[PDB]
């Protein structure tokens, strides 16, 4: 048995904020310093490709993993 | 009474239009009813529902996440949860009335 | 999330106004008993049912929307359809969706198997699928992957039984594996 | 076992009524003392002792009475002309410290050290420590502790040591703001000072066991975190221990912060400067930046990018020949097959195909079950 | 069900219990029984306007009514008759459906 | 609404909600003028002035005048706070209402401090009026007291409160 | 099954012999040594009890 | 089984502590003394007796005879007594709030200001129907029903005023009935408790829950049968299409690749 | 227990109280030693070690150490161990006979040492009263800097009644919280020779000093009367921040208007190393160009930062009877 | 941590920031033998002998 | 309804009532006092003009007259408050006694309300015996697994109780301050310090 | 000896070199290190230290 | 958490009995208790000797707690010696009133 018909009131006001970042916002990524590259010399026992525009400006980088490559003013 | 009901309908339709409430297209689509085109910087029912879910997410009490001491002492939402005794409450009230930085 | 037999019995004895116990069982010919405080929202209709408005849902299902904030607990046979429906509820962003694993089947001690699925798989009669072929990113060699004819499911279903007297029945006498050399067993 | 919390909680034990009773008892005690020429009742040892007792019993009442002690009780004693004592100064210092007002609690101790030296007892230092702990002035609390350990005559009490340790541990647990909270919390370093304090307590003769067990649990936590011995340091660097830690992290499913087990695939390209776009740029180094240094700003990001879209970073099975070997897929959470209607069993809603705004009430079920049906529409 | 059987009596059967409950609710037997009652915005002077359709009772517990207006218990004879008629119509429609 | 009624099944389905005492029902601290005046008079200094601090209202004609002016100022402050609580949702009028709140609080504080000075300056043992007045606190002012929509101190920070309530 | 356990080493081939790519990550000097300073759940429960 | 029930438990323990405090205050006498005069009042704030301690000391002070000074002293003593009553009233609430942590789950600070001394029990405008009442009524308003019945039977056969009824052991929170623990919904919490004595009657609540559950069972079965009728009317037959089973495993296509031809 | 007792004996011989406290701490031990390795010292050995620690510490005026060790003793109720061991020694012979009854109160009191302490207690009370009276008189004399002072009159000490029950209850009425019976039983047996059956005054002084050191209430009772610190306010004509206007009590002020209390008129505690206290009055500007245009010249009369009520009363006492 | 133009734009700090200093200091424990506290005299007899 | 009852119990708190008392001992001296509500103490006054010119009135008689005046004023104020609150009190009682079905404690949840009340009633003594320290709101002091009820948050609800990476509240695990595992807290990193 | 040092450095969120001059939220619980950027007393980034 | 491959070397590795009696009773029974096991110290006295001492001296000492502790020590000693004859002591003393 019921007697009174009434409207429904609810306090949907949370008035609160909860922010928690996920790990994928923190997982590291590769970053590097960039400079205007002035050419690459790919050297081997005999064969060497030589792509150079201008001379070295400040410093010269060397990578030897598959092909010995010297980047000039990179 | 008619004006009261009309005002209620006006309020609800204004809220729905402002928040993008309701379905986007027909009830039954070719691939399903849950197909919406979330335009950038446009409010939507899916966005408000996602916001509420992300904020609550099986939350029992606001203090449920407050097991970590840094979370407990963070005062981003407020400082009510850090007052646990009438002495502290009255001291804070006295200092704020005096016009000093709250401890 | 989970809800257990103790919680279900406690809810049956002492109910609360804002925990909707949804009985998401299809094929009404199978269901016989009524779980207490339960409301019928079948999983085959939940996808459209959750899209309706408050009155739009009330005038069609005889009860109002769970308000997307109240707790909902889903029951079905073996807890399979209940889990599938809870997926849809979570996709609709309901805050508290719980599944009762075992459902009415374990609650009433009957044996109903909705979504009849066999744990074992038929042997892979075809060749190794192309989708599982892996090519090296440096040497460009073709490499395999645990899929298709051979994978973890096949290994698990082939694994030995926990009972020794049942295990000895499978393998023949004088060793479990003799098709292979002594040092490779 | 927190003295500050004891003082804060004893007020709720009907402090105001007990304070009024104490005031009445003090008044009648003065009347009964007057019957022991124009100065004897005012200036005597008994009057000062009674005033000290009144201050001590008012210390345990509510905030109103402890705030009224230093400005009402002290001033009334001065007006009556009762000579105060070191206990009186200690109690007024404690009253000023409990309310967080340390600017005056320091000045009164300065007066005591200037004019009434070689009379300061230990309790002044713990009063100042309690006030600083309540006022969140842990740097000044450390300064006072160092002054005490340089003095060594006040003979630092177990309570004083406990107060300083509790202050430093509270400072350790206090979090910083978000710019300092982007990495791990930096205030946890404050627990490293605990072994130093324990060694200084050993030198000062303060017993270690007199500390409360609640404090001792956290003290042992900080010791197990920052107190490795040399003998165990000779062996903590090995392979078995590190790999066991790796196995524990794998078992608990947290391998995002391990050098050996984490391989990073994402790379960030250069920025095309508009000053001179002719020149091309090449990398000269490589760094493991935590990826929140260079994030996509929020306004050019999909909405919250977490619940709406599920993203998995997998690897191509075809020959890459150069490119992103590990690429991520971004599928919407609510995504379904374009032909889901016929792949799911047919239901009651199939008859509503193509209608923009169907009148669901006509197909509604409640109409037949309720005989008094009426449409809000 | 084996412990909660048929309800032999209501919550308060005897008027001896009713007076106890009335006092227990927090009502003073003098002032609460002496405050006047208002019907339709008037204090029911002139002895409740002499004869009235409603009984001259001060307690609204005498005036309690079901939501549909069907007080078939302790009500007027004609009121109970029409309430029974309303219930019969509603239930016959529901069972016909 | 007394003559006519809703549907029986409508009310039957409506009663399934079972309004909860914690959040579903309306809070007991709804903003009302008697509530605001009660919480204003709850202050120990205000109560002291109302009861013993002022001279007897029926004794001297000046006592009655001071009492009626003090209660007028208290009523003004309570009504200003009540209007602020009512219009607390929108901020266009909240600031201009808080200006009236500030003015009323300043008037009340000025009167209270003047009366406290005079009742401590006017010209002994066993808990007399002057001893009780000195035993009371320092009269936390109302002109710089934080309240929000309920007459209670806010749980937000001082910066948040002072940016909520600032002149337009 | 865990989604974090990935392939650190490349599939065996002749690159590992004919190229100068190192087969292990160089040591990170800034990352400290892993040591054990935790509390188990039963230990915490026993302390509270 | 995690939010509503736990929050209700916290609220009910808080209200039990408040009701025990109400009993303690109502069964106590507070003495407020200002100069010569002293006023003893009950827990409701009603004056029980005004006396003058130290008559020899204060006769010269109060002196013809002075009236305004005596009146102001009496008023000060009465205000002191009322202030002490309100201070104890608030202190009990503060203790309950500080010792109850389920109220600390909600970060709101208003739980401290919601129940100030004005809005707590007992009340000064409520003492007439309690103190002036006969002991039978006084103890029947407090939930003790067996004692009330025994006293009524004895009567029909033949210092604070509430000290006789509200005993020291009555302040124990384990003696508070459901009807009296929450003074707000007392008529609604009277039905649940048993008619004989003050205790929970599980029979009544089981009966009500069982009746409601039977009604809901009939409604549910009607609803589900109507839904199934709608289903079978909407679609042709009662059969239902099966679901495709999601599996990470690949599929074998040789069966569909193989076809026949004639030679 | 024997090893730790020897360690503490060596520390006492070396006169190293820091190492004495360290060995007491290691005797108490911690969780790891007490419950994991299960290597804890015997209870009687703990009592003996703590007792010898007290004997060394609190006859050299080590108040904090004595208080710490006594708090440890009362934490686990080791005060009556010296009579428990005696009744156990008696039960050593009693077990060679019938019925070694339990530790009744009468059986405990039947021992000789407790009866001797009860007999000696009135002398201890008399010595305490005399020493406190002399200390109070000396404090008054050193406060006035001469000789009679109002401080020495009506001290916080009550006259004793010539009855044994009143004498016994006076110890509880004044100290009450140090177990004077157990202190008077510990005071005897100095280096193996008891003092009750020997020179009394040394024992009386030792017991009185022990009670005075252990009783915190006694420490609060006997204190040197300090001086009333004066509050200060910043100058209206702010010429400097170190100098402040001091507040003068009505006792010091011969006249002055009926001012309110210090806090009400505005005064706070401020004092530093380089601080001075003054009374500020600006020079009255006579009507001229300087008054019309130039700012007022302040005038600060330097006053003391402290006021000594004891010396003020001492001066008035002999300023009155001289007339 | 707020330096958006880091590494990519050629910004590499000359001085290690206080946040990183505190992080690295708090990551590792402290050796208890580095306090080298001494209160009692040297042991001439037993300290050298000790246990094998 | 709760707002209405709060208004009713708050209005008479600030409202006041005046009372009079004339001495019955033959002396004409009377006493008039305006008593307040809950803070039942406000202005009082004696009128010595009414009594005879002898003015032979005892201080005890004056105290008795003041007592009578205060008692009369307080009972008048109580009667005024009862008259103010009665008409609404009866309607509130009728509403609560009739519309019980639409309440938490009225319908099928009456058993839940009784169970919660009994549990709180029983746990109050447990807290008192444990020293008013709120004994582990999160049930961890329970020496037995059967001791902790089924309503405690301590019982896990995550799927795959033995597998990590699935014991997450949301679709992706989240980190709080720094990079702490907020989703599944470990024993060491959670503390009840202060 | 900078002039008005207390107001410029210890009193201004911009240190005297920041010109603080979608609407701002009405009732917002802003973070301790941020603000709505309405005026100087409520800058977008707060500079004054919360400590003493 | 610290999980060590090697077991804790300093572990007691046994059942502890929490022996704690009144100091007077302990020193009185010291001549008898020397034969009973002490903390990590186990005398090799014959078990029948201590059993006879207990059965001959227990009625003399009037303390239920002391008797219980003494019987517990007797049980511990006879368990260390693996002497099965001591159950008669339990049936003589404890069985009538404890279970």
């Amino acid at each position: 048995m019921f007697l009174i018909h009434f409207v429904h009131y609810k306090t949907i006001l949370q008035k609160y904020t909860f922010k928690f970042k996920h790990i994928f916002l923190s997982i590291d990524k590769y970053n590097s310093l960039f400079f205007n590259i002035s050419g690459i010399l790919i050297w081997l026992n005999i064969i060497h490709i030589n792509i150079i525009l201008i001379k070295y400006s400040f410093f010269i980088l060397i990578n030897n993993f598959e092909y010995l490559i010297i980047l000039i003013s990179t | 009474r008619a004006s009261r009901t009309t005002a209620e309908q006006q309020r609800e339709e204004e809220r729905a239009q402002r928040f993008g409430l309701g379905r986007q297209g027909a009830l039954v689509q070719d691939g399903g009813p849950d197909q919406r085109t979330l335009k950038k910087h446009t409010n939507d029912e899916r966005i408000v529902d996602a916001m509420l879910f992300q904020q609550n997410a099986y939350r029992k009490t606001p203090t449920d996440e407050h097991w970590n001491p840094y979370i407990r002492r963070s005062t981003e939402n407020g400082v009510g949860h850090l007052l646990q005794n009438k002495f502290d409450i009255m001291r804070r009230e006295d200092r704020l009335s005096k016009g000093e930085q709250d401890l | 999330h989970q809800v257990y037999l103790k919680d279900m019995l406690h809810l049956m004895r002492y109910p609360e106004p804002y925990t909707h116990i949804i009985d998401c069982r299809t094929s009404t010919q199978k269901m016989h008993r009524w779980v207490p405080h339960s409301l019928w929202l079948p999983r085959d209709e939940v996808e459209y049912a959750l899209q309706l408005s408050a009155d739009e849902f009330l005038d069609m299902y005889g009860f109002r929307k769970p308000d997307k904030s109240d707790d909902v607990i889903l029951l079905s046979h073996n807890g399979i359809y209940s889990e599938q429906a809870g997926w849809e509820w979570k996709k609709q962003f309901f805050q508290h969706v719980y599944n009762y694993r075992g459902g009415t089947n374990e609650l009433f001690g009957e044996s109903y198997s909705d979504m009849n699925v066999s744990d074992v798989l038929s042997p892979w009669k075809g060749p190794f699928p192309q989708s599982g072929v892996f090519v090296d990113k440096w040497s460009k060699r073709k490499v395999l992957t645990r899929t298709g004819p051979f994978d973890r499911q096949y290994e698990m279903q082939d694994f030995a039984l926990p009972d020794l007297e049942l295990e000895k029945a499978r393998h023949p006498e004088e060793g479990p594996r003799q098709n292979m050399p002594f040092g490779l067993q | 076992c927190d003295p500050a919390l004891t003082y804060k909680l004893l007020g709720d034990e009907n402090g105001e009524e007990r304070a009024q009773e104490a005031y009445r008892w003090f008044d009648l005690a003065l009347t009964s003392l007057a019957v022991d020429v124009p100065y004897l009742p005012q200036g005597t040892a008994a009057a000062s002792h009674i005033t000290n007792a009144l201050m001590r019993t008012l210390l345990t009442c509510g905030y109103t009475h402890v705030a009224a002690i230093p400005d009402s009780v002290y001033d009334r004693m001065g007006s009556m002309g009762i000579s105060p004592t070191i206990s009186t100064y200690e109690l007024v210092m404690l009253a000023l410290s409990l309310q967080g007002n340390m600017v005056e609690a320091e000045s009164i101790l300065s007066f005591l050290r200037s004019h009434h030296s070689e009379h300061i007892t230990v309790e002044s230092f713990n009063a100042l420590l309690l006030g600083h702990r309540e006022a969140r002035q842990f740097d000044c609390c450390d300064a006072i502790w160092q002054e005490l350990v340089d003095r060594r005559w006040p003979r630092a009490s177990p309570l004083t040591a406990e107060l300083y340790l509790r202050s430093i541990m509270d400072h350790a647990n206090t979090p910083t703001s978000e710019p300092l909270q982007s990495f791990a919390n930096i205030n946890v370093v404050e627990k490293k000072k605990v072994p130093l304090v324990l060694a200084q307590m050993d030198e000062l003769g303060v017993p270690r066991t007199h500390l409360s067990r609640v404090l001792m649990d956290e003290v042992e936590d900080s010791l197990r975190k920052f107190q490795t011995y040399r003998s165990r340091f000779y062996e903590w660097g090995r392979a078995v221990k590190q790999f066991d830690f790796i196995e524990f992290r794998r078992r608990n499913g947290w391998l995002y912060d391990l050098h050996l087990m984490k391989c990073t695939t994402k790379q960030v390209g250069p920025l095309r400067d508009f000053n001179d776009p002719d020149a091309v740029q090449g990398a000269v180094a490589t760094a493991e930046i935590p990826a929140f240094f260079n994030e996509r700003p929020a306004w050019e990001r999909p909405p919250l990018e977490e619940t709406l879209y599920v993203t998995t970073n997998k690897e191509r099975y075809d020959d890459v020949r150069g490119g992103d070997i590990y690429y991520d897929d971004t599928r919407g959470l609510h995504d379904r097959s374009p032909t889901w209607m016929n792949e799911v069993p047919e239901t009651r809603y199939d008859r509503l195909y193509g209608v923009n705004h169907p009148d669901i009430a006509k197909i509604g079920i409640r109409r037949h079950l309720n005989v008094e049906y009426v449409n809000r529409k | 069900e084996r412990r909660a059987l048929w309800a032999e009596v209501g919550p308060i059967s005897d008027v001896g219990s009713a007076v106890t409950a009335w006092i227990r609710f927090g009502n003073d037997p003098v002032l609460h029984t002496a405050v006047p009652t208002m019907l339709g915005g008037k204090f029911r002077n002139q002895q409740r306007e002499k004869e009235s359709l409603l009984p001259n009772s001060s307690s609204p517990f005498a005036y309690v009514e079901d939501y549909m207006g069907t007080n078939l218990v302790f009500g007027s004879p004609v009121h109970a008759k029409e309430s029974a008629a309303v219930w019969a119509t509603y239930f016959e429609r529901r069972y016909a459906s | 609404n007394d003559i006519y009624r809703h549907s029986f099944e409508d009310v039957q389905a409506c009663h399934t909600q079972r309004v909860t005492e914690r959040d579903r029902t309306m809070p007991p601290y709804l903003p009302t003028l008697p509530h605001f005046v009660a919480i204003i008079k709850k202050d120990p200094h205000i109560s002291f002035l109302l009861h013993i601090g002022l001279p007897d209202r029926n004794s001297s004609e000046e006592g009655s005048a001071k009492h009626k002016e003090l209660e007028k100022r208290i009523y003004y402050l309570a009504r200003a706070l009540y209007h602020t609580a009512l219009e607390y949702h929108n901020e266009t009028v909240r600031r201009v209402n808080r200006q009236k709140v500030n003015v009323a609080a300043s008037l009340l504080d000025n009167f209270v401090e003047q009366e406290w000075t005079t009742i401590l300056r006017d010209k002994d043992t066993q808990n007399d009026k002057k001893q009780l007045a000195r035993r009371l606190g320092r009269y936390m002012l109302f002109a710089n007291r934080s309240l929000d929509d309920t007459g209670f101190p806010t749980d937000a920070r001082a910066d948040d409160y002072t940016r909520w309530m600032a002149p337009p | 099954m865990l989604s974090q356990n990935v392939a650190k080493t490349t599939v065996p081939s002749y690159y590992m012999i004919r190229t100068n790519l190192p087969h292990r990550k160089p040591q990170n000097q800034w990352e400290g040594v892993y040591y054990y300073s935790g509390i188990t759940k039963r230990q915490r429960h026993l302390i509270l009890l | 089984s995690f939010r509503y029930t736990n929050n209700l438990i916290g609220a009910l323990k808080h209200r039990l502590l408040l009701e025990s405090s109400y009993r303690e205050i109502a069964s106590r006498k507070f003495i407020g003394n200002c100069r010569g005069v002293e006023v003893v009042c009950s827990g409701y704030g009603t004056v029980l007796a005004v006396q003058l301690t130290d008559k020899a000391v204060w006769e010269s002070f109060y002196r013809s005879l002075d009236l305004d000074k005596l009146a102001e002293s009496i008023k000060t003593a009465l205000w002191d007594a009322t202030r002490k009553i309100r201070s104890a009233k608030e202190a009990a609430l503060h203790r309950s709030l500080s010792h109850n942590t389920r109220m600390r789950a909600s970060a709101d600070l208003k739980h401290w200001y919601e129940e100030d001394a004005n809005t707590l029990r007992p009340l000064a405008f409520e003492a007439l129907k309690h103190e002036a009442a006969t002991p039978w009524m006084q103890l029947v308003q407090h939930g003790k029903k067996e004692e009330a019945a025994a006293l009524l039977k004895e009567f029909e056969q033949k210092q604070p005023p509430l000290a006789s009824t509200l005993k020291a052991e009555d302040s124990n929170p384990a003696t508070i009935p459901i009807g009296s623990v929450h003074p707000l919904f007392t008529p609604a919490l009277v039905q649940i408790e048993e008619a004989g004595g003050g205790s929970v009657s599980n029979e009544a609540v089981c009966r009500a829950q069982l009746w409601e559950l039977s009604r809901d069972e009939q409604l549910f079965w009607e609803r589900v049968e109507l839904i199934r009728k709608g289903q079978v009317a909407s679609i042709g037959s009662s059969h239902k299409r099966g679901y495709a089973d999601e599996a990470a495993f690949a599929k074998d296509d040789t069966e569909e690749k193989v076809q026949l031809r004639f030679t | 227990g024997e090893v730790l007792h020897n360690l503490m004996r060596c520390a006492i011989a070396a006169r190293h109280r820091a190492r004495i406290m360290w060995v007491y701490n290691v005797m108490r031990g911690r969780f790891y030693e007490n419950v994991v390795v299960r290597a804890e010292v015997d209870l009687i050995w703990r009592y003996r070690i703590a007792m010898i620690a007290l004997e060394y510490l609190l006859d050299h005026e080590c108040a904090e150490e004595a208080a710490a060790i006594y708090s440890y003793l009362v934490e686990e109720e080791l005060l009556r161990c010296d009579v428990h061991v005696r009744v156990g020694l008696h039960m050593r012979e009693a077990i060679a006979a019938g019925k070694p009854i339990t530790l009744n109160n009468d059986v405990m009191n039947a021992t000789s040492l407790v009866r001797d302490a009860t007999a000696v207690a009135p002398e201890v009370a008399r010595e305490l009263q005399r020493r406190h009276a002399q200390t109070l008189q000396n404090n008054a004399v050193e406060a006035v800097g001469a000789g009679s002072a109002p401080w020495s009159i009506l001290g916080p000490l009550t006259a004793i009644g010539p009855t044994a029950e009143d004498t016994m209850v006076w110890l509880q009425q004044h100290y009450g919280d140090v177990d004077v019976m157990s202190i008077m039983r510990w005071a005897r047996f100095r280096k193996g020779k008891d003092l009750m059956a020997k020179d009394r005054p040394q024992y009386l002084a030792r017991a009185a000093a022990w009670i005075e050191l252990l009783s915190k209430r006694n420490r609060e009772m006997e204190e040197v009367p300090l001086t009333y610190m004066r509050k200060s306010k910043p100058l209206v004509l702010d010429t400097n921040s170190n100098v402040r206007v001091a507040w003068q009590t009505p006792l010091m002020r011969s006249g002055g208007p009926p001012r309110l209390l210090a806090r009400e008129e505005g005064y706070v505690f401020h004092h530093s190393n380089s601080s001075r206290f003054v009374e500020e009055t600006y020079r009255h500007p006579g009507e001229s160009l300087q008054s019309r245009y130039l700012a007022l010249q302040p005038l600060h009369t330097e006053v003391s930062a402290k006021e000594d009520f004891q010396r003020l009363y001492y001066q008035a006492q002999k300023h009155h009877k001289q007339q | 941590s707020h330096r958006r133009d880091y590494i990519r734009m050629g910004y590499i700090p000359r001085y290690t920031p206080w946040e990183w200093i505190a992080i690295q200091e708090a990551d590792q424990p402290l050796i208890a033998e580095q306090i080298r506290q001494d209160n009692i005299g040297t042991s001439y007899f037993f300290s050298l002998n000790r246990y094998w | 309804y709760p707002a209405a009852v709060r208004y009713g119990v708050e209005l008479c708190t600030v409202l006041t009532a005046e009372g009079k008392f004339v001495d019955e001992r033959g002396s004409g001296l009377s006493a008039r006092c305006v008593v307040n509500g809950t803070g039942a103490a406000e202005s009082v006054v004696f009128d010595t003009a009414n009594c005879n010119g002898t003015n032979t009135t005892s201080v005890e008689d004056a105290l008795r007259v003041a007592h009578g005046a205060l008692r009369s004023a307080q009972d008048r104020h109580n009667t005024l408050a009862a008259f103010r609150l009665g008409p609404l009190s009866k309607q509130s009682q009728v509403l609560l006694f009739c519309g019980v079905n639409a309440y938490e404690f009225g319908g099928k949840y009456a058993r839940t309300y009784a169970y919660a009340f009994e549990k709180a009633k029983k746990e109050l003594e447990a807290t008192a015996a444990s020293g008013f320290m709120a004994p582990s709101l999160s049930h961890e002091d329970t020496e037995r697994l059967s001791d902790q009820p089924t309503t405690s948050p301590s019982v896990d609800r995550f799927a795959s109780t033995t597998h990590p990476e699935q014991r997450k509240a949301q679709f992706v695990p989240r980190v709080g301050p720094g990079s702490t595992p907020l989703e599944d807290p470990a024993a060491d990193q959670k503390s009840e310090w202060s | 000896q900078l002039q008005a040092q207390d107001r410029i450095i210890c009193g201004t969120h911009g240190a005297g070199i920041v010109a603080h001059q979608a609407p701002a939220a009405d009732l917002s619980r802003t973070k301790p290190h941020e603000g709505t950027g309405t005026s100087e007393r409520d800058p977008y980034i707060r500079t004054l230290h919360n400590q003493r | 958490p610290f999980q060590s491959n090697h077991s804790l070397v300093n572990k007691y590795r046994g059942v502890w009995i929490e022996f704690d009696m009144h100091p007077a009773f302990s020193v009185a029974l010291e001549p008898q208790l020397r034969k009973l096991p002490r903390g990590r110290t186990l005398p090799k006295t014959p078990a029948e000797e201590v059993i006879a001492d207990y059965t001959a001296l227990a009625p003399l000492v009037d303390d239920e707690k002391t008797r219980d502790l003494w019987l517990a020590k007797v049980f511990q000693h006879c368990a260390f010696q693996r002497c099965g004859g001591a159950m008669e002591l339990w049936e003589r003393y404890c069985h009538q009133r404890f279970t």
